[PDB]
């Protein structure tokens, strides 16, 4: 038991592939519970300016009739067996997954081939979930940080298809007939673009057998996306009577390709997280992290690294007061320019440490393992063992992370979004300034 | 805005545009508003033609 083994004794994910295109995974351990899914390559940035939104209403649709099962039929079979049916729809990805016991299966799949393949799309259930977008709309606007990760998609994929949030524009909402809803799910539900996979206590044997009786009529054997652009802008919505100032820079970096990905999750790392809320602050190993501690400069912090196929955004949103935006700029360029020009040894084994500690502790759970199945075999084409994780973690080292900071971060148009008392957020030359270091 | 990124360079443009002036005065006419009568000694037994200011 060190490590290494245990690393090389966790059981793999066997792969097949059914005539019709559906990628069948599984990944049985021990449990008696299970997590069976359906991943879709589909979502909002397929959607045209006149479907967007199309997706989430799909989505929303999916569990309240099937032609098979009349209604709310289909949620008493889910109930009625303890099962918990789950669907979220991303800019790229779309998954419908139920947790159910090992016994159920057979019948699991089954309710899932309803959903996906033959649903009803009543008229009278779209009139309500109109109804329904409409004010998850205005709860998502009430959503500060969903908004102004939205505002940063606008801003910094402006003019393609990224740039649309998931739920689409309210006026497309209303319009939205259900011929659209019908073609949408005709041209981005087919098969070879669905991912079935199921952690948990599942016989690959099985899965194949049950997914080949319940997907085989599904079809057989065009739009498939452009690469977007980066469009280094802001977007400044000066709301002054919100209490607090989210405030979103990114900047592009590499998608799911790419392994730049490994060495740029490190450097997240090191930069790390922290909001009021936390433990040891003025002694965190984050320099960001202790200062804003130290002087109270926050209420939040984050570092994301949303990657989609052909590009991504690679950055830092945090929370704080009116009165803290321009030196958390400053702190949070200068972290970054530092780890640019000079990384250090320790620094990079820590935040080695800490991304080894990512994946473990995120692959815990029949859900959590079912999702990167599914999201591994979408996106890298493959799931990746976590001994290959451990090897691209080891390969990196201070000078891999000083070259791939330097080439994704030094001297690098941003895009920001800011929402609230932003008015002492810096001006666009003075936070581009900041992404270039005079002394080196 | 700030001063700094955008009303230094500006600044900058003025006194380089002040400086072209200036120049172009000292060196391709340097007497010009000048009284040519300064370029003689003061002698107080002597009024000039006319009396003036710049
Ligand atoms: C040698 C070339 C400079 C170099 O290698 O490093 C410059 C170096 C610092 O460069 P840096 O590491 O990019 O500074 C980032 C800091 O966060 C400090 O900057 P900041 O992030 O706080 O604010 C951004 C901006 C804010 O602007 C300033 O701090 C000064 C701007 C002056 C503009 C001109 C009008 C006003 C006079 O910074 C600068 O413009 C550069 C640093 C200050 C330069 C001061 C001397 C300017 C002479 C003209 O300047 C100094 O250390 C000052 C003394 C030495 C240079 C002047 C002689
Ligand atoms: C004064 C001569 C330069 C005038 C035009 C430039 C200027 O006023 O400031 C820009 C210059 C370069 O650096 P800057 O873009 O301010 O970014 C610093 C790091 N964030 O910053 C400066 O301070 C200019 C002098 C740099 C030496």
């Amino acid at each position: 038991a060190t490590y290494a083994q245990a690393l090389q004794s966790v059981p793999e994910t066997q792969v097949s592939q059914l005539d019709n295109g559906l990628r069948v995974a599984s990944e049985q351990s021990s449990q008696p519970t299970c997590t069976v899914g359906v991943w879709i390559d589909a979502g909002s940035r397929y959607e045209n300016e006149k479907n967007n939104g199309a997706g989430y209403f799909v989505e929303h649709l999916a569990f309240k009739g099937t032609k098979n099962r009349p209604g709310s039929a289909l949620e008493k079979e889910v109930e009625s067996m303890g099962a918990h049916l789950n669907a979220y729809s991303t800019r790229e990805h779309t998954a419908y997954y139920i947790k159910a016991l090992s016994k159920d299966l057979p019948k699991a799949v089954e309710l899932l081939a309803d959903i996906v393949q033959n649903c009803s799309l009543e008229d009278s259930q779209i009139e309500k979930e109109r109804d329904v977008i409409l004010q998850e709309l205005q709860e998502n606007d009430s959503s500060m940080r969903d908004v102004v990760f939205d505002y940063l998609h606008a801003t910094a994929f402006q003019g393609t298809p990224l740039a649309q949030s998931v739920e689409g524009p309210s006026e497309n909402v209303r319009k939205l007939s259900r011929a659209d809803l019908t073609e949408y799910v005709s041209q981005h539900y087919k098969a070879p673009r669905m991912v079935l996979a199921a952690a948990g206590g599942v016989e690959h044997r099985q899965l194949l057998d049950l997914a080949q009786k319940h997907f085989s009529s599904l079809s057989g054997t065009v739009p498939a996306f452009t690469p977007c652009r980066f469009t280094g802008s802001e977007i400044r919505h000066r709301d002054d009577a919100l209490p607090l100032a989210h405030v979103a820079i990114a900047v592009e970096g590499p998608g799911w390709a790419n392994p730049d990905n490994v060495p740029l999750q490190v450097a997240n790392a090191i930069i790390g997280h922290y909001d009021s809320t936390y433990g040891g602050g003025t002694h965190m190993s984050s320099t960001l992290a202790s200062v804003a501690a130290t002087r109270k400069l926050c209420q939040s912090f984050q570092t994301f690294n949303i990657c989609y196929a052909e590009t991504g955004l690679l950055g830092a949103h945090f929370v704080c007061d009116n009165m803290s935006i321009d030196d958390m700029m400053f702190f949070l360029q200068g972290q970054w320019m530092r780890l640019c020009t000079s990384a250090t040894e320790s620094e990079v084994v820590r935040g080695k440490n800490i991304l080894r500690n990512a994946l473990v502790s995120h692959l815990d759970g029949t859900t959590p393992v079912c999702e990167d199945i599914g999201r591994s075999l979408l996106t890298y084409g493959r799931r990746i063992p976590l001994a290959e994780w451990e090897s691209r973690i080891a390969e990196v080292d201070a000078s891999v992370v000083r070259e791939v900071c330097s080439k994704y971060f030094y001297d690098q148009c941003p895009a920001v979004a800011g929402l609230g008392p932003i008015e002492q957020l810096p001006d666009y030359n003075r936070i581009r300034s900041g992404m270039f270091w005079l002394r080196f | 805005i700030p001063f700094h990124p955008y009303y230094t360079i500006k600044d900058i443009l003025g006194a380089l545009f002040m400086m072209l002036i200036l120049l172009i005065l000292v060196l391709f006419s340097p007497d010009l508003l000048g009284d040519p009568d300064n370029y003689t000694p003061a002698n107080p037994l002597n009024t000039p033609p006319h009396i003036k200011p710049e």
